[PDB]
């Protein structure tokens, strides 16, 4: 078994150290892979200390007996990824993998969310259902609160909100769904999605056609 | 350079058999390397399934060994995986990979792109609803409501529209069903004359819909 920490976080330009520990590393060596979302792993360090030719110079490896370490100097945003160490068992019958280390790169600039609010489609209403969809994008940090209002009274039931998730451009996205009956939808003058982020609020409103 | 590409069914019934093939191009199956399959359940770590040498010698993860078959076919320059008696724990992205194996050490030096295989037991087809869209820019979209299991794919205008497309992560509702939305931001000026169609495909329930989104 290989042991690596589940997470490491570093600020841009700093040095990241990811360790891997296991009794097989002296004889079977360690190999490091980087893996980004929707991609296969990529070997970044071969046989403890060798850097493959296409890998940037800021990646290096070290060995310390039953521990091996991947070091990334001058970390860049593009280095955020999962990192896996790999060895083999003591009988050299099968590979072993560590659990993976997510490297998070801190210090992105704050960014206020954009908000789009959609009313129920006519197709949905004909199915005797109603959903309002509040889409929240391009914010940082990755914490937001959503509040729904019927006219100006708070709505709590029927709300489903995702936990924010990182987009391709390293800002976060979230979505919130309000389920209503068509009778609720038509009865009120409007509905609103209020998105709060770091103490500032953005509100969108929709109304029956 | 050698390239690897997985192929095979992306959906398997419970207790059925997963079957995948890796086509090797650019090089021969016959070589000093070993050929292997590695899988990764969504959000989890890597798990090695097994390896095969071009002569046919095999060696499997002992936690799977009763259910795995790996074979090689030099006439087609391919190697294959069969995994029998599947359950939900077998849902994963499956990679084929090339191993460099020395007398005392081994590692992986080449990987396919990976293919998701889902073991589908219960399933529910989504409803797909248009999210209808002045000057400036305009948002329009598609709501893919109440499907199970993951995943759904969304494209727009058959893949021709890519810029300004944001397909949001799905929400897992208290109902135990998924919903997701895909939104594209377009010039308000293109609305009167550009047709926008969201292409939704939920393969577990064979829901394949191209939904026109109109003002
Ligand atoms: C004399 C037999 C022999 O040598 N083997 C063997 C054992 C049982 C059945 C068939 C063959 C080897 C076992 C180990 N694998 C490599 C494991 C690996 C892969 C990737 C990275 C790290 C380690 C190579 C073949």
């Amino acid at each position: 078994e290989l042991t690596q920490p589940p997470s490491v976080s570093v600020s841009p330009g700093q040095t990241a150290r990811i360790t891997c520990s296991g009794d097989t590393l002296p004889k079977r060596s360690g190999y490091w892979y980087q893996q980004k979302p929707d991609q296969a792993p990529l070997l970044v360090i071969n046989k403890d200390t060798e850097r493959p030719s296409g890998i940037p110079e800021r990646f290096s490896g070290s060995k310390s007996g039953t521990t091996v370490t991947l070091t990334i100097s001058g970390v860049q945003a593009e280095d955020e990824a999962d990192y896996y160490c790999q060895s083999a068992d003591s009988s050299f019958t099968y590979p072993s993998f560590g659990g993976g280390t997510k490297l998070t790169v801190l210090g992105q600039p704050k960014a206020a969310p954009s908000v789009t609010l959609f009313p129920p489609s006519s197709e949905e209403l004909q199915a005797n259902k109603a959903t309002l969809v509040c889409l929240i994008s391009d914010f940082y940090p990755g914490a937001v609160t959503v509040a729904w209002k019927a006219d100006s009274s708070p709505v709590k039931a029927g709300v489903e909100t995702t936990t924010p998730s990182k987009q391709s451009n390293n800002k976060y996205a979230a979505s919130s769904y309000l389920s209503l009956t068509p009778e609720q939808w038509k009865s009120h003058r409007s509905y609103s999605c209020q998105v709060t982020h770091e103490g500032s609020t953005v509100e969108k409103t929709v109304a029956p056609t | 350079q050698v390239q690897l590409q997985e192929s095979g069914p992306g959906l398997v019934k419970p207790s059925g058999t997963l079957s995948l093939t890796c086509t090797v191009s650019g090089g021969f199956i016959s070589s000093r390397n070993w050929w292997s399959w590695v899988r990764q359940p969504p959000g989890k770590g890597l798990e090695w399934i097994g390896e095969v040498y071009h002569t046919g010698i095999t060696n499997y993860n002992p936690s799977l060994k009763s259910r795995v078959t790996i074979s090689v076919d030099k006439s087609k320059n391919q190697f294959s995986l069969k995994l029998s008696s599947v359950t939900a724990a077998d849902t994963a992205v499956y990679y084929c990979a090339r191993e460099v194996v020395g007398p005392t050490t081994g590692y992986f030096d080449l990987w396919g792109r990976g293919t998701l295989v889902t073991i589908v037991s219960r399933r529910l087809p989504p409803s797909v609803f248009p999210l209808a869209p002045s000057g400036g820019t305009a948002a329009l979209g598609c709501l893919v409501k109440d499907y199970f299991p993951e995943p759904v794919t969304v494209s727009w205008n058959s893949g021709a529209l890519t810029s300004g497309v944001h397909t949001f992560p799905a929400v897992l509702q208290s109902s135990g069903l998924y919903s997701l939305s895909s939104v594209v931001t377009v010039p308000s000026s293109s609305l009167g004359t550009q047709t926008y169609i969201c292409n939704v495909n939920h393969k577990p329930s064979n829901t394949k819909v191209d939904k026109k989104v109109e003002p």
